[PDB]
């Protein structure tokens, strides 16, 4: 019966669905003997799981809480296991070399770098009162996973706070023993971990409340004095979990300041991390010298660098009279490029409020050559808010941004450095589509600070593209009347632009003569999008050869930038968009998807343009809205997008109807019509894209359809899509008229 | 010339110049595994650079998994760190790249039978035993695994130069046998 249900939950191998299995469980009469099986399990997942079951059973369950506060010294030592399985005979020293060859992938080659020296030798639970006896035992088991399992269980017991059960009286005594005695670590990551001692110390943080007035904390800060980093470690992690209950802060902090200099990197890490949580007042001049020294060490990688940057950031935020020393300024430049992401993020957060040219320059380098976007966003945000960037920054990056798109940045233009943006081989990995993306982003940043004239030219394709747009931005600011900038002959450019002459002038015109035919030469095709780009940007805000650009552009970011320019100009009544609209709309409703990049940024501006009233005529219309309907579904002026929703029906256009669903108001129209005739086919592809609160309306009508044999397959199909959603909270939003049914029906379902 | 070789593995060693208690190191590190019946050393793994280190009681250290001479020396230094924390007077002497393994792809097929005849002395080719031809070059002492796919794999190199020097003695020959 139920024992069968529990024995299938018992059955268990390999996944999170078993978490869902434990997430599933609720209330029963007795057994947990099977739970213990898990808490002794060697898996990191089962121990949690099992301990989670123990957590369920908390009521008026008795608990003894006598705590013997004894700091008794032990001579035990707790490791991974007893190691008795290491008393075995080692194979020949010939069979072994064979093994090393395999593991180190030394097939086909000779390996004579080991010798004889290298291979030498040195030197029953069923009763409940017995399920708690059993863990008190495991708290000190020689198998670490049993120790973890054991400790993980108690966390669960003391989790809830509210039969007869005495709790071990030597509990604390056992914790303390572990903390000083257990010497098991996980060195998998640079930041060391003490699986057992950790879980242990966390328990102590839950025990503390229900604990007699003690000298425990004073005792723990005593661990920081030990010569064994492992006990120090134990001290720090425990104190971390108890930091709330720490009084005599000055006495702990004094030691923490000391340990910032530990020879051991974990003690240094844990040290600073804990110190960030307490007031820093007296040691102020001291913890600054320490942290700066740690930062400057230039140890290629120390795990504590981030924690030290945090500690500085803190001192400087909490004491605004203090400012970073100009000399130490050159010690944080490297951090923007540091291989480790936590350092990069941390430094961009420590400079968020300062305005030094030097730092200004480094934040720009970041936006250009950063791997992670989330991190680039920090640097972008830092520059977009600026109206006082130095001219020499605008000028310098205005022509750094325009270097050849196939050569690396110059070590002479940057203070930062990576083998990914400065080597001729690194580039070809990043790909120009990124290199260009990240320039388009810096470009949107440096334009809000006054636009000096850039006389300096570089003469590459890209150089023209940007310096062109630059002048367009200038003109838009001074409402300069439009002058049809002149595009020279293909020849002209091939003479000036260093990036085009990496190509057979002849093969080039062939491509120009007819694209869609990927030329055989590898340099032309790329240089084709570089060209289509330049001309479009040169003739802007003429949009003749813009349609070309959108059709070939690989880099999605630039199409975005360009659409920005167009729209910015449109809003200022500074451009004519009509021909470009048409040519775009068409190219989009026919599979040229670069054009979406425009319609998203121009967005709702469409519905107030002549063209829109003229789209309610094209036979092309639904092919278009299919691809863009999300953009317009948000508008406030609903009567407008209204004419199109009527059409998606008439034409049973699923994609356009789904898009119209995320909005409530249109369900009201949909359902109020589905009841006049049940197109079950589309209902199958439509309904589940709306608010489920409506479903209870389709149950009776869908049964007639099956009762009498009508669309039997379809009806039955959707019917089993809707039934699992009958347990759904009806929506108060909808028309009070439709509640007169959502409730009328919803009622008859419980009738009786 | 034409294409560029890509590194897949680097083997290196160090002497921590110290007698290690292999058993202790096994019971003090969750990331180490130790099986005397299989092997008289301790296998310790870190996550980044994803690598593997063979630790002998003599204090000899074999390190594999690295994708560069930099990674190699780096992960090597991290394993020493763990030993020092673990209580032994470890040092870091005699680091040495023992082996490099790179790969290539010239994007076209090769007539193995032809290459093998023209060089029956330096390479063995039996397609009823193993797919592809194994070619033993003598200057530099490099072994190449050549497949019809056009894919090449070079091993036995002690310094990156040997990879280039060697994959430039074979290209001409891989040209003739398209």
């Amino acid at each position: 019966l139920n024992t069968a249900q529990s024995k299938v939950l018992k059955g268990y191998t390999t996944d999170e669905l078993v978490s869902q299995i434990k997430e599933y469980v609720d209330f029963t009469p007795y057994i947990l003997k099977q739970t213990y099986r898990l808490l002794c399990g060697q898996a990191s997942e089962d121990r949690r799981n099992g301990a989670r079951i123990l957590r369920s059973l908390m009521f008026q369950f008795k608990l003894v809480t006598d705590f013997k506060i004894e700091y008794k010294e032990s001579s035990s030592i707790y490791l991974s296991s007893t190691g008795e399985q290491f008393n075995v005979q080692a194979p020949s020293i010939q069979e072994q070399k064979r093994m090393v060859r395999k593991i180190a992938k030394l097939e086909h080659v000779e390996a004579n770098f080991l010798s004889d020296i290298d291979f030498k030798a040195g030197s029953p639970i069923e009763n409940v009162l017995d399920f708690f006896e059993q863990i008190s035992d495991n708290l000190l088991s020689y198998e670490w996973y049993k120790r973890h399992g054991a400790f993980l269980a108690f966390a669960a017991m003391f989790s809830e706070i509210d039969i007869q059960i005495r709790v071990d009286s030597k509990l604390f005594s056992k914790i303390y023993e572990i903390l000083v005695t257990d010497k098991f670590n996980d060195f998998v990551d640079d930041r060391t971990v003490a699986p057992v001692r950790d879980a242990a110390a966390y328990l102590l943080s839950r025990i503390y409340p229900l604990i007699g007035p003690n000298d425990i904390i004073e005792q723990l800060v005593g661990f920081l004095d030990s010569g064994d980093w492992q006990v120090q470690f134990s001290g720090l992690i425990a104190l971390g979990y108890l930091k709330e209950f720490v009084e005599d802060k000055d006495g702990l902090c004094r030691k923490l300041v000391s340990l910032l200099s530990s020879p051991d990197e974990d003690i240094k890490l844990l040290s600073a991390e804990l110190l960030c949580h307490f007031p820093i007042t007296d040691s102020l001049d001291l913890v600054l010298e320490k942290c700066w020294k740690n930062i400057e060490s230039e140890e290629l990688i120390s795990v504590s660098k981030t924690s030290n940057l945090s500690l500085l950031t803190k001192i400087y935020r909490e004491n605004p009279e203090l400012s970073i020393p100009p000399e130490r300024l050159k010690d944080i430049f490297p951090c923007f490029t540091s291989p480790v992401p936590e350092v990069r993020t941390s430094i961009l957060n420590m400079v968020k409020n300062l305005s030094e040219e030097s730092i200004d320059f480094l934040v720009a380098e970041v936006v250009l050559i950063e791997e992670k976007d989330e991190i680039r966003e920090m640097a972008i945000k830092l520059l977009k808010k600026r109206r006082d960037l130095p001219k020499n920054l605008i000028l310098h990056f205005m022509n750094v941004i325009g270097g050849s798109l196939y050569e690396p940045y110059s070590e002479d233009d940057f203070v930062s450095y990576e083998d990914l943006y400065f080597t001729k081989s690194g580039i070809n990995v990043v790909g120009k589509d990124e290199i260009l993306k990240n320039r388009c982003l810096l470009f949107e940043c440096i334009m809000k600070s006054g636009l000096p004239d850039l006389q300096s030219t570089i003469e590459t394709t890209t150089s023209r593209t940007f310096i062109s747009l630059y002048r367009s931005v200038q003109a838009l600011v001074k409402d300069t009347p439009y002058t049809p900038a002149n595009i020279e002959e293909l020849e002209y450019y091939f003479d000036r632009c260093k990036d085009l002459k990496m190509a057979p002038l002849k093969e080039f015109k062939k491509k120009l003569s007819a694209p869609g035919i990927r030329s055989i030469h590898p340099m032309v095709d790329p240089l084709y999008s570089d060209y289509t780009r330049m001309v479009a940007s040169i003739e802007f805000p003429g949009l003749e050869r813009a349609t070309a650009l959108f059709e070939v552009e690989t880099c999605k970011q630039f199409l975005h930038l360009f659409s920005k320019m167009i729209t910015e100009y449109y809003d200022a009544e500074k451009i004519s968009i009509d021909n470009f609209l048409l040519k775009a709309y068409e190219g989009l409703a026919s599979g040229k998807d670069g054009f979406l990049s425009f319609f998203e940024v121009f967005n709702t501006r469409l519905l107030a343009h002549s063209f829109f009233h003229k789209i309610g005529s094209l036979e092309n219309r639904l092919d278009f809205f299919s691809k863009t309907i999300h953009i317009y579904t948000k508008t406030s002026q609903i009567q407008k997008i209204g004419f199109v929703f009527d059409d998606a029906l008439r034409e049973k256009n699923i994609t356009v109807i789904n898009g119209f669903m995320r909005s409530l108001e249109f369900n009201e129209k949909f359902v109020r019509k589905a009841l006049e005739d049940l197109d079950v086919e589309l209902l199958d592809a439509v309904l589940m894209s709306g608010d489920h609160s409506f479903n209870p309306l389709f149950v009776k009508p869908l049964l007639r359809n099956i009762s009498g044999n009508i669309d039997r397959e379809a009806s039955s199909k959707v019917l089993s899509k809707v039934i699992p959603t009958l347990g759904f909270s009806t929506n108060t939003k909808i028309s009070k008229d439709l509640l007169e049914m959502i409730e009328r029906e919803k009622k008859s379902l419980e009738s009786l | 010339s034409g294409i560029i070789p890509t590194l897949q593995n680097v083997v290196a060693t160090v002497n921590l110049s110290c007698k290690l208690d292999l058993k202790n190191i096994a019971l003090r590190a969750r990331n180490a595994e130790y099986n005397p019946k299989r092997f008289a050393a301790v296998i310790m793994r870190i996550r980044e650079p994803k690598t593997t280190a063979l630790i002998f009681a003599s204090g000899k250290m074999v390190i594999t998994g690295a994708k560069s001479e930099k990674s190699s020396r780096m992960a090597a230094q991290r394993y020493a760190k763990i030993i020092h924390k673990l209580g032994f007077n470890a040092t870091f002497d005699d680091f040495k790249i023992q082996n490099i393994v790179s790969s290539c792809d010239i994007k076209f097929s090769i007539r193995l039978e032809g290459l093998a005849y023209a060089h029956s002395n330096y390479c063995s080719y039996e397609p009823e035993l193993f797919p592809g031809l194994i070619y033993r070059m003598v200057k530099p002492k490099i072994v190449l695994l050549i497949f019809v796919s056009g894919k090449i794999v070079l091993t036995g190199a002690k310094v990156r130069d040997d990879i280039y020097q060697a994959f430039n003695n074979i290209y001409p020959v891989l040209i003739q046998h398209r």
